């Protein structure tokens, strides 16, 4: 009988890998703090990779890379991708972005270039088209926030004229494979899009929780990758995996072998493994960009089950054994 | 030249000497009488190696050490054994009664009664030295001795040699080789109270060199004597500097100057390459470059810990054996263009590298094989704070409901000192990670 | 990048490699710290001395 | 050297008093004359720490024989290795206590302890380093119970900083002599909670079960109980008496083993269960020492484990077996059963191995035990006293020696206390 505890219980995602865990009869769970444990379902904050791999007679997992906020924070990320050789400086899939401090200069430099030559000049954090106008968010706010590049010419769907981002669950074990999950969502906005006046919130930002015509086109305001699919072949003559997932393949590749030298447990004492939920935004030419990486990631409530089971399969009874794949094997 | 002073306290203490001088004889061509055909200086000099050894009308070569244990069993050993002759019996110290694993007990009750002997003990060495360096103090943090006499002992030294520095190489408690259950209480306990007396420590934790036995010397259940003669490399190859002619860390004053740009943040992490089985039949012998590598893979490290995510702030490397210069800065070119080495900004990004021609020496019927070439590298990382959060944490459990308290205050220590210690634990976690992040 | 301090001998030889620049209490209160402790046990001895004659 | 002073009182106390003697003597190699005829160099590294060495270099015990009636004594002087004590640390009265804890403790004791105590004090004296006692006693007569605890108290006023440790049998209705043991247990466990550092609860309730069920006895002896005691005591001081990597005392016992000072009574645990005379053929293997040891039904305390939490583990593994894969057994049970055993004592399971066997086995586990569960065994104890004493029945036997119905009330509540204390730790 293998062991696990259960440090984050806010998590939807290892709430439903603790239930199937224990509905195999290999797997019992012991109080937060007991240290006998062989897999972690740690928290999200403060998360004591210190204290792993020194209990002999057990060996060790858990759900998260050490390192890895480094992608999963917006700050870092915007640094990771601009001093890193493997990405920086302007790899054609991310958008120009700058670090802001309220206690900025470079940010000035290709904003006097954006209003003298009349292009595009909308930014986010939250949007607008003034620079200075945005600093008073920054300055009553306390944090350190990025400035990117608004996408302006996004890809509208119709009938609707809505605006979308997509996300991709991407699951990387203890040797390191890839693997990204073949169910993404489009989180879609419901009301269309108005490039007017950016103060129109819902209709920009793409958010679930801050669209609550929730539930007009489709369902929960998500479009599974088949009915994407379908309409992207009806309305522009092309499929998903040309025309966006073969880029959507290569960031998330890109992303994270750039970082495997400085999160990767091959060697160590203790083993890690890590969903992600990378979040995408498909432009005019059909051309995908990163927005983020989020390191704590919620799954759509239709594809809870067989993500989850896939977690298993993969991830802990890999490493843990008992008694058509799910997911596709980003190769490297 | 400047001698050097060696105490060895207690069981892990004094087994871990014995591995050492052992060792040191072998290199120096000493042999199991005290006798050095190499010496030609017959009587006295001013060589490297007397750094460690003195000398007599007679020819003999004795180690300039003490060894001290509450107790009789493990030195005994010493006075009978194949080294017999080496030691003066006046640096044999033994009592009667041990610590029973109890830091109190060590440092007030059983302490106070021979702690005067040791330092006259002490203080006859030092009267043999016309230009005494300091100590080497080597200890377990686990046992009652190890940890409570060695800390009254180092409290002492500051007061009686105040111009003169301290190192320490102190065994970190590991559950597959401890002895008792309260060790993490002792652990504690002897860092706060020897923490200003220390220049710089290097720990061992029995964790890391258990594996690395296991692991690489294919021993599935390694006993004391496995361990000690990997510790006992380790050691040598730090202190090669002191009993050898070079440029690099000729003095200890030297060690904190390289290895300590801040005092309390004094726990330098040792790596060793290679560690290869003697009853291995093929060997492939390894690079400079290889070997270099393997200094920065956490399995090869005196403690385990990631040092990918903390910061460096000096960084030695010391070989030994058929390596050129040429040959080390390709190594550290390839190294650092492939992995997670950061320094703080106020630091330069750089290693000091000293090479010893001479290849590592292994006791004949050992259980580690002759290399062509070998590393020992010296880093002081954010990352050894690791071992003090596992440290702390054990602690925090057990105190928390005053489990075993009660055996301390018995022998005279309050409550309060637990929480001072502790509490000055938790400054020192604070402290590396201010220069970590 | 840059190789410095370079000192040869016959036993081996050192140097410095860089690759980017940068950006005690006395005896008496010792012995009074013990003298306090062993107190501190005679007390805890006569207490139980004077609970045994109880 | 670290002498251990071992007193033996009363009928009970002497005749596994003498089992121990005879089965540790066996182990290393000392024969009834008290000569070495043995064949390994491993006997005798720490014979001292039992064994005086007398003219001739012949081995005695370090043993005092204490009874208030001559009849069980000279028994053991009759016995198989009688001759091997010295016949000036016999020290014996006439009256007998009757089965009366207050004969024992406070007046045929009394005239006797001195005498007790003159000898034990010549022992003492020729100690290198003394590290304590071990007192061998039933808590449910007279003498080994009330006197076998005034001895206790008096050894600590004159040794305050000696380690005292007991080897304690409860009484059990199943095997009972008088009515009155409950008194008897109640009043010494007051004694023992004060004045011990390590008691061995040796159950007679647990030793008549396990001769029943386990062994298929269906009738058995003060004999047959015996058996299992010398084979538990053997293997608790196995890391005494032989030297190994942890070279264990009874102070580092004492430290590692008890969190809290009045929680010092250990349930011993031996495997394989053997009755006498018969030899089973079949060695066990590592695994099976492993789950034999810590089963219930090997406990020589009559309490459940499962009903309470591990506080500390010792563990001493005889024979010539792999460590290799009794490090992997051992971490093996605290893994699969982390539930057992508390948080808040990280690394609260230590082991030992030995490489001599016990005599007949080739391969031996013994279990030392400080568990919460303990408290089922004080509260038995408990009720039956309740159950006579909510009616002052048979303390007539004791107030006719001076005795006060308040001592009675007293010694109840303190192991109730010692009951709730057990109780706190179980939650936490
Ligand atoms: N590496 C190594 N560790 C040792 C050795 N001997 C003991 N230890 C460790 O030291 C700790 C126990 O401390 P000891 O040195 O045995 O005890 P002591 O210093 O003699 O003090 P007391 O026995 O308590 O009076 C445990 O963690 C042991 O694993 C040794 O020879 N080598
Ligand atoms: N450069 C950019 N250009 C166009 N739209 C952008 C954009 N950056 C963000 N957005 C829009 O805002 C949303 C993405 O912002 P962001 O990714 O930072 O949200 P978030 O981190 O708060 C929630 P989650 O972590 O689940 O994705 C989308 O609606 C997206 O269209
Ligand atoms: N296990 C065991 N229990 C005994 C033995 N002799 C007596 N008892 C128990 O001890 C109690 C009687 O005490 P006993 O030792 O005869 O009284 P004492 O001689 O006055 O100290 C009862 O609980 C008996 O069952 C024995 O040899 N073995
Ligand atoms: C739970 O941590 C323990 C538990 C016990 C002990 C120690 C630590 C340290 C040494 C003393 N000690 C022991 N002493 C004896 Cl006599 N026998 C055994 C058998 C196993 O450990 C024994
Ligand atoms: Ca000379
Ligand atoms: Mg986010
Ligand atoms: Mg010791
Ligand atoms: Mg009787």
């Amino acid at each position: 009988m293998y062991t696990f505890v259960v440090r984050d219980e806010n998590s939807s995602v290892y709430a439903e890998v603790s239930r199937l865990l224990l509905a195999t009869g290999q797997w019992k769970r012991l109080r937060k703090d007991n240290p006998r444990f062989n897999l972690m379902l740690g928290e999200r904050n403060r998360l004591p990779f210190g204290r792993l791999g020194h209990e002999p007679g057990l060996v060790q997992l858990v759900n998260y890379y050490r390192g890895a906020d480094k992608l999963c924070r917006k700050a870092s990320l915007v640094k990771l991708i601009k001093t890193s050789p493997e990405l920086s400086e302007s790899c054609t899939w991310f958008p120009e972005s700058y670090v802001i401090y309220p206690t900025r200069e470079v940010f000035l430099a290709a904003y006097n270039r954006r209003r003298e030559g009349r292009e595009g000049n909308v930014w986010i954090a939250l949007i607008s088209s003034e620079a200075s106008e945005l600093l008073d968010f920054i300055d009553e706010q306390g944090q350190v926030h990025v400035i990117q590049k608004y996408l302006e010419k996004p890809l509208l769907l119709e009938p609707g004229h809505r605006k979308f981002d997509i996300r991709s669950w991407v699951l990387v074990d203890h040797l390191y494979n890839i693997y990204l999950y073949r169910e993404g969502v489009l989180r879609t906005s419901s009301e269309p899009y108005n490039s007017a006046n950016f103060q129109d919130k819902t209709c920009h930002l793409t958010n679930h929780c801050i669209q609550k015509n929730y539930g007009r086109y489709e369902e929960g305001n998500e479009m599974f990758f088949e009915e994407f699919n379908q309409y992207l072949m009806d309305a522009l003559n092309t499929t998903l995996e040309n025309s966006i997932l073969l880029q959507i393949k290569h960031i998330i590749r890109s992303c994270l072998m750039c970082i495997e030298p400085a999160i990767s447990t091959k060697h160590l004492h203790y083993q890690s493994f890590q969903l992600f939920g990378f979040d995408f935004m498909v432009d005019e030419e059909l051309k995908v960009w990163l927005i983020e990486v989020n390191g704590a990631p919620a799954c759509a409530q239709k594809l809870y089950a067989e993500l989850c089971q896939g977690i298993v399969d993969v991830a802990i009874s890999s490493v843990f054994p008992l008694a058509t794949s799910i997911f596709i094997k980003l190769h490297h | 030249m400047r001698e050097c002073i060696s105490i060895h306290v207690g069981q892990a203490g004094v087994q871990i000497g014995n591995a050492c001088w052992e060792l040191y004889c072998l290199e120096h061509g000493i042999q199991p009488d005290g006798q050095m055909p190499s010496d030609k200086t017959i009587g006295g000099g001013d060589d490297s190696f007397n750094t460690f050894f003195s000398e007599t009308g007679a020819g003999k070569h004795v180690p300039r050490a003490v060894f001290v244990d509450l107790e009789p069993t493990v030195i005994d050993e010493v006075r009978t054994g194949t080294y017999r002759q080496l030691f003066h019996p006046e640096q044999l110290i033994t009592g009667k009664e041990d610590a029973a694993n109890n830091y109190a007990r060590g440092h007030y009750t059983i302490g106070k009664e021979i702690i005067d002997l040791v330092l006259d003990r002490i203080r006859k060495l030092a009267d043999q030295c016309t230009g005494l360096q300091g100590f080497l103090v080597f200890h377990s943090f686990g046992g009652g001795t190890g940890s409570g006499f060695t800390s009254l002992l180092m409290e002492r030294l500051s007061v009686d040699y105040g111009k003169k520095s301290k190192l320490e190489f102190s065994i970190y408690p590991a559950p597959q080789v401890s002895t008792a259950v309260v060790e993490p209480y002792n652990s504690i306990l002897t860092t706060h109270t020897t923490l200003e007396h220390s220049d710089c420590a290097f720990m061992v934790d029995n964790e890391a060199i258990y594996d690395i036995c296991r692991r690489n010397l294919d021993i599935e259940r390694p006993t004391y004597t496995n361990l000690n003669r990997l510790i006992s490399q380790i050691v040598s190859s730090i202190t090669a500097s002191l009993r050898f002619d070079g440029a690099l860390n000729v003095d200890l004053t030297e060690f904190q100057t390289n290895l300590v740009p801040y005092p309390r943040i004094h726990f330098p992490l040792a790596t060793y390459a290679p560690v290869i089985s003697a009853e291995k039949a093929y060997h492939e012998q390894l690079s400079v470059a290889e070997i270099t590598n393997a200094c920065f893979e956490p399995a090869n490290q005196m403690v385990k810990c990631d040092p990918r995510h903390g910061k460096y702030m000096a960084c030695c490397l010391l070989y030994r054996g058929d390596v050129v210069p040429k040959d080390v800065n390709a190594a550290i070119a390839t190294i650092k263009t492939k992995r997670s080495i950061q320094f703080v900004d106020w630091c330069p990004t750089g290693f000091k590298v000293g090479i010893n021609y001479q290849p590592p020496t292994v006791v004949p019927g050992g259980d580690l094989a002759k290399v062509q070439r070998a590393v020992c590298m010296l880093s002081n990382t954010t990352a050894i704070a690791e071992a003090w959060a596992r440290l702390d944490h054990k602690f925090d459990l057990m105190y928390a409901k005053r489990a075993f308290v009660h055996w301390y205050v018995g022998e005279g220590m309050e409550e309060g000192e637990f929480s001072e210690a502790r509490e000055d634990m938790a400054a020192l976690e604070k402290d590396y990670e201010e220069v970590g992040v | 990048m840059e190789v410095i301090e370079l000192n040869k001998c016959t036993s081996g030889q050192s140097f410095e490699v860089i690759l980017k620049p940068p950006s005690d209490p006395s005896l008496e209160e010792i012995q009074k710290k013990l003298e306090a402790a062993e107190e501190r046990r005679k007390y805890q001895e006569a207490e139980l001395l004077k609970h045994l004659a109880e | 050297m670290r002498e251990i002073v071992h007193i033996q009182a009363g009928q009970c106390g002497n005749q596994i008093g003498a089992k121990f003697w005879e089965v540790i003597s066996d182990e290393h190699g000392i024969d009834p004359t008290g000569s070495y005829h043995g064949d390994s160099d491993l006997q005798l590294e720490r014979i001292n720490v039992y064994y005086n060495e007398a003219t001739g270099n012949k081995y005695v015990p370090r043993a005092i024989l204490v009874d208030l009636e001559p009849g069980t004594m000279d028994s053991v002087r009759s016995g198989p290795f009688g001759q091997i004590f010295r016949p000036d640390n016999f020290v014996f009265g006439q009256s007998g206590a009757g089965n009366n804890w207050a004969k024992g403790h406070y007046t045929e004791g009394a005239e006797l302890v001195d005498s007790v105590l003159d000898v034990v004090r010549k022992e003492s004296e020729s100690c290198d380093c003394l590290q304590g006692f071990q007192l061998t006693h039933s808590l449910g007569g007279g003498t080994g119970s009330g006197m076998g605890t005034l001895l206790i108290s008096k050894i600590r006023e004159e040794y305050p900083d000696r380690i005292m440790n007991t080897f304690s049998v409860m009484p059990s209705p199943k095997v009972s002599d008088t009515v009155v043991e409950p008194y008897n247990a109640t009043l010494s466990v007051h004694q023992l909670v004060e004045n011990t550092d390590e008691t061995y609860c040796i159950d007679n309730e647990a030793l008549y079960d396990i001769c029943f069920r386990t062994l298929k006895l269906t009738t058995p002896t003060y004999g047959d109980l015996n058996h299992l005691v010398s084979a538990t005591m053997s293997g608790v001081t196995t890391c005494l008496r032989f030297p190994g990597q942890l070279n264990a005392d009874l102070r580092k016992l004492a430290v590692n083993m008890v969190p809290f000072p009045r929680l010092h009574f250990f349930m011993p645990g031996f495997a394989p269960l053997t009755s006498r005379g018969s030899q089973q053929y079949r060695a066990l293997t590592v695994p099976e020492l492993t789950q034999q040891m810590f089963d219930s039904k090997n406990m020589m305390a009559a309490c459940d484990p499962r009903h309470g939490r591990y506080l500390t583990v010792a563990a001493i593994f005889r024979g010539r077996m792999s460590m290799k894969e009794v490090d992997e057994q051992m971490l093996n049970v605290q893994n699969k059963n982390s539930s057992y055993f508390v948080e808040w004592i990280p690394n609260n399971v230590k082991t030992a191995v030995c490489d001599i066997p016990p005599r007949g086995l080739k391969m031996s586990a013994t279990f030392i035990g400080n568990s919460t569960a303990i408290q089922e065994l004080f509260k038995r104890i408990s009720e039956q006293f309740t159950a006579m004493f909510r009616r002052k029945a048979f303390l007539h036997w004791y107030t006719g020696e001076g005795m006060d119905e308040m001592e009675f009330t007293e010694a109840e509540s303190n192991m109730n206390d010692l009951v709730s204390e057990y109780q706190q730790y179980q939650d936490a």
